[PDB]
RNA sequence: UUUGCUCCACACAAUAUAGAUGGAUACGAAUAAGGCGUCCUUGUGGCGUCGCUGAACCAUAGCAGGCUAGCAACGGUGCACUUGGCGGAAAGGCCUUGGGUGCUUGCUGGCGAAUUGCAAUGUCAUUUUGCGUGGGGAUAAAUCAUUUGUAUACGACUUAGA
RNA sequence: GCCCUGAAAAUGGAUGGCGCUCAAGCGUGUUACCUAUACUCUACCGUCAGGGUUGAUAUGAUGCCCUGACGAGUAGGCAGGCGUGGAGGUCAGUGACGAAGCCUAGACCGUAAGGUCGGGUCGAACGGCCUCUAGUGCAGAUCUUGGUGGUAGUAGCAAAUA
RNA sequence: AGAACUGGCGAUGCGGGAUGAACCGAACGUAGAGUUAAGGUGCCGGAAUACACGCUCAUCAGACACCACAAAAGGUGUUAG
RNA sequence: GAAAUUGUUGAAAGGGAAGGGCAUUUGAUCAGA
């Protein structure tokens, strides 16, 4: 039978699996769309 | 050489092994007929072991014949062996398992003298 | 009749092509299908999109990574049709499937090889004129295939190169045809014509 | 010449079978260039060899042969039935066979 | 399949030999078997049949 | 039932002492063979007159061949058929070179368009429409115009081989 | 490394084969339209022609293809060199220059073949591995242990240490 | 008629699946083709039935032979056989030169119950045939007794301050 | 849930209906060859992507009896009357 | 000095059991003539 009182689910299923990352340095999975009129520049940087 | 015979046809060469003798050690391979009410083997469902039946009976002309065309006759001594003196083409002597080595020598010598084929001449030979 | 048969999948009625190809692999023929993005399916694009969405909703409820995998690329859609028509869970079916390769576009191994068609699967020969049909590339893009633009670009490049190759071949063929037209009234040519050649 | 072949190529398709039971004692052979049973009648009775290779040399060769013959036509599309002295192994479904031109009636 | 109108493998239901192991009775049966086969005498046939009868089927006379 | 023949079937309603020489009724039956033809004769005769096969006899049965089998005719065909919910008379027109060919076409068309099986159809009449402009169906009239020509666009050639090397053409 | 590793050539041993037995022979697009040829006023052009399947095209003769003698022509083809160019979608292939060598069945001769006995796949392919003979090439790391806490139940992770 | 609206249910899913649109759909017609332990023919096994043959070298008339038909099976009936402990008879049977037992992806016979042989192990008895006899055949009974596993190097061996 | 007749299942495998006690076909000694039944012949899958005349386009098409459902009422959809 | 169960050695196979039937390939092994 139905849940008897509605409530949002706990947590975000889009951040699955809740596993350890494969590296200590997180991957950049997307860079800014290239605009080939601007001067050549890095799209990101590394820091601590 | 033995008496000429038709080609020996074995209708079912493979052993009729009891159902589930491959599954349980307590179930020996000696054939037993399933009597169970639901038995898939007794009911002869496709894909199951075949059961012994009289249709598998061998041609009476070739029944009991060894591949050499001789019927095996077990012999314990020379007198047993010479029971086959006039039947060398139909019977071959097989020396009994419990015959000692010296008696085997004597039986083999008599069989060679009489032209009687011996199925197991290499039993208990001098090493 | 060849060690490998390369089928140009363009306009080829995915189901009928899959039937032909499945029988070919099971009979032991190596098949390479190219231009799977240009395959056709009978019925409106909306119909086939709805069918693929019905496919998409099917998934193992307790773990979607166990469920049926919904491959988006046109080559993998065609492969799904072929696999569904091959007994793929047996070693024989596995061997048949290893006798198969399917590609979007015509990659470098096969762009310089002869492509054949399958008339019993050709859309223009099979479908009644006026019947609406879907193109696999459009359907695949709509359901999440990411490489329609890249495949189209590489296909345009290949077509430029292949048109240059064909211009050269046409010139050489005209030369050979002229040289055969000359010495066609020779005694040898008359004897050949008498024998049917 | 570059060609030495005196046999017609064929493919071992399957055993004789119904939907769910096969009969290994009969093989089905697709002969190259035969599209009708009328054409296959020519090849009825011809000897067929399945030629394969083994690691162990037996009687001066590492090539072994399974001999059979075409017995009758099968279906409408030129497939024939074949019987071999020993039935074909069924891993050879899709493997090549050689249908020789003998016994010749030409 | 055959639609049998009668029981299959039905024994005749008549004795073909005496149940007795009496060697002399068997000798009489052998003699009258020969006679019933090679004389066409209904007497010989009925005597052969009577030689097979059990004790209650041979009441004293 | 099959490729049809046409038979004349003449039956008698067997003579008695009171009524010798009974009235010799004849029918034209479309059937694939004489057995079906006689069965159909008795069916329709039982629909029309007090008779049955047990009380009557087939006096004759003769195949009627088309008088001019190689001339194209327009046929008016009156049929009576049972639908799923009633019985209906319909008139159709068929262009063909013989009555048997027209009747085969008619049975095919009835099965195709009204799902009427052979058992549900009675052929009331098949008649040649001698004068055009007595043809009253457009799907036949359109073939009776002067100098009728028409192309056959999109020709599909049946390949004898699995693979073709040509990317075929539908020109005609 | 009680002479290790890698590449090439050769030879010898194994190893198997989802199954060679002349050639997978490359436009693109349309199909109620096209292909090819040709011409011009270069086009959605004119004219001619083709399809109606690859039933094609190419190849194909020679002890499984030997040894030789010529003719004709400067063709065809194999090999290893070599000139240069193109090819990144999985390029790993395509094209091209020059000379050298072999073959050439385009044509005409001379010699050989047998006895595998009337057939027997009658062994001619390529896949990996090993070994030996030569030549060529290069001269590390990882883990355990110790250590860190950006990590951690244990493994794992992340650090440091000649 | 077909198609459509009417036409809403709970895990994701079923013309069996793929897929199929002048169908690989629906109605209808025609052929070819595929394949059951069914039908036809043949062999072999058995059963039943009808017969032939005691005229000899003939020891197996319960034998040999001829002819025809037939063969599903729970509960159940009957028949013919296989195996075990012991008993009378017999083979003047086997055996310390190795009985019995046991092990043996070694061989042979039987449709089968089983039988026989070889090899190893072993150490004192045992078997064939005709009969007699029964405390005579096990997969089960939450069977009985004994023995042994997987679980599993697992749960855990943490109260009473050290 | 309860009767009538017959045929079955139980007691029965085999080919077909994917699957299934009962449906269809057919009942069964061991084999060989031939031919079929019911059911099928795109591919899975043995067997015509056979031939023929039509019909149907469904943004929930339909796809063989038992059987695994759909109705009244409607539609210048389209077809034939 | 059996079996269950186990160690070692050798042989073989092994994509969510294993085992079985028919048939043949391959390896091993073997009788008969
Ligand atoms: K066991
Ligand atoms: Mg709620
Ligand atoms: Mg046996
Ligand atoms: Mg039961
Ligand atoms: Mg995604
Ligand atoms: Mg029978
Ligand atoms: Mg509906
Ligand atoms: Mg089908
Ligand atoms: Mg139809
Ligand atoms: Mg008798
Ligand atoms: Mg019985
Ligand atoms: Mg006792
Ligand atoms: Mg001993
Ligand atoms: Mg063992
Ligand atoms: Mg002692
Ligand atoms: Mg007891
Ligand atoms: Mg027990
Ligand atoms: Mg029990
Ligand atoms: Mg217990
Ligand atoms: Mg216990
Ligand atoms: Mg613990
Ligand atoms: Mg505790
Ligand atoms: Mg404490
Ligand atoms: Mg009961
Ligand atoms: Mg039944
Ligand atoms: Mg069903
Ligand atoms: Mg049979
Ligand atoms: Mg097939
Ligand atoms: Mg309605
Ligand atoms: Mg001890
Ligand atoms: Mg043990």
């Amino acid at each position: 039978s139905h849940r008897k009182y509605e409530a949002p689910r706990h947590g975000h299923l889009g951040f699955l699996p809740r596993k350890r990352a494969a590296s200590i340095r997180a991957r950049v999975k997307a860079f800014p769309k290239d605009d080939r009129s601007k001067p050549v520049a890095l799209t990101s940087f590394l820091g601590y | 050489a033995s008496l000429p015979h038709p080609k020996i046809v074995k209708k079912h060469t493979k052993k009729f092994k009891r159902h589930h003798s491959d599954r349980y050690h307590r179930v020996a391979e000696n054939w037993r007929k399933q009597k169970g009410i639901d038995s898939v083997v007794r009911r002869r469902f496709r894909g199951n072991i075949s059961q012994p039946k009289i249709g598998y009976g061998s041609n009476k002309k070739t029944k009991f014949l060894s591949p050499s065309g001789h019927k095996t006759f077990l012999v314990a001594n020379v007198k047993d062996l010479e029971t086959l003196t006039m039947h060398t083409k139909t019977y071959a002597a097989e020396i009994a398992h419990n015959i000692s080595a010296k008696n085997r020598v004597v039986i083999l010598a008599r069989a060679k003298a009489l032209g009687i084929k011996v199925t197991n001449p290499k039993g208990r030979l001098a090493l | 009749v060849e060690p490998v048969v390369v089928i140009d999948g363009k306009g080829h009625l995915v189901g009928r092509l899959a039937s032909v190809v499945a029988k070919q692999l099971l009979n032991g023929q190596k098949i390479v299908v190219v231009r799977a993005e240009e395959l056709n399916i009978s019925g409106e694009f909306f119909r086939n999109k709805l069918k693929y969405h019905d496919f998409l909703r099917k998934a193992t409820a307790f773990n979607k990574t166990r469920g049926p995998f919904h491959f988006r690329a046109p080559s993998r859609i065609f492969y799904k049709a072929l696999r569904g028509m091959v007994s793929h869970k047996t070693a024989r079916g596995k061997a048949a499937l290893e006798r198969l390769k399917v590609f979007e576009g015509i990659p470098p191994p096969y762009d310089k090889k002869k492509r054949v068609v399958v008339p019993q699967a050709l859309r223009v020969l099979r479908l009644k004129p006026g019947r609406k049909y879907t193109t696999l590339g459009k359907l695949s893009t709509s359901v999440g295939w990411k490489y329609e633009d890249v495949v189209a670009k590489l296909e345009a490049k290949r077509k430029v190169s292949s048109a240059e190759y064909y211009a050269k071949k046409r010139a050489f063929t005209k030369k050979v045809a002229s040289a055969n037209a000359t010495a066609a009234e020779s005694d040898v040519a008359k004897q050949l014509a008498a024998l049917g050649y | 010449a570059e060609s030495h072949r005196l046999y017609v190529k064929g493919k071992h398709l399957s055993y004789q079978r119904s939907k769910r039971v096969n009969n290994p004692n009969v093989s089905l052979i697709k002969i190259e260039g035969v599209a009708t049973p009328q054409d296959a009648q020519f090849y009825l009775g011809k000897r067929i060899a399945y030629v394969y290779r083994a690691s162990k040399e037996v009687r001066g060769s590492k090539i072994r042969v399974m001999w059979g013959k075409v017995t009758r036509t099968h279906g409408n599309s030129g497939v024939v039935r074949a019987t071999f002295r020993n039935n074909l192994p069924a891993k050879t479904f899709g493997a090549s066979v050689r249908i020789f031109l003998y016994p010749s009636n030409i | 399949g055959i639609d049998h109108t009668s029981k299959q493998h039905k024994r005749s239901g008549h004795r073909t030999a005496p149940k007795s192991d009496n060697v002399y009775l068997k000798l009489l049966v052998k003699l009258y078997t020969f006679l019933a086969r090679r004389t066409d005498a209904p007497f010989n046939k009925v005597v052969l049949k009577a030689l097979f009868l059990s004790k209650i089927n041979r009441p004293p006379v | 039932m099959a490729h049809f023949k046409e038979y004349q079937v003449i039956g008698r309603r067997l003579p008695t002492e009171s009524v010798p020489e009974p009235k010799l009724f004849r029918m034209r039956i479309f059937a694939s063979n004489e057995v079906i033809a006689k069965s159909r004769y008795w069916y329709f005769l039982q629909k029309l007159h007090k008779v049955k096969k047990a009380s009557g006899e087939i006096v004759s049965i003769n195949q009627i061949n088309e008088a001019h089998p190689t001339k194209v005719k327009n046929f008016g065909v009156w049929v009576r058929y049972d639908s799923r919910s009633g019985t209906h008379n319909m008139y159709k027109e068929i262009r063909d070179v013989s009555r048997v060919a027209a009747v085969e076409t008619l049975y095919q068309d009835m099965a195709a368009r009204h799902r009427a099986r052979f058992r549900s159809i009675h052929i009331l009449k098949v008649a040649e429409i001698e004068k055009t402009a007595d043809v009253k169906r457009q799907y036949v009239k359109q073939f009776l115009t002067k100098d009728l020509k028409f192309p056959l666009p999109h020709r599909v050639q049946k390949s004898t081989k699995t693979f073709s090397y040509k990317r075929p053409s539908t020109f005609y």
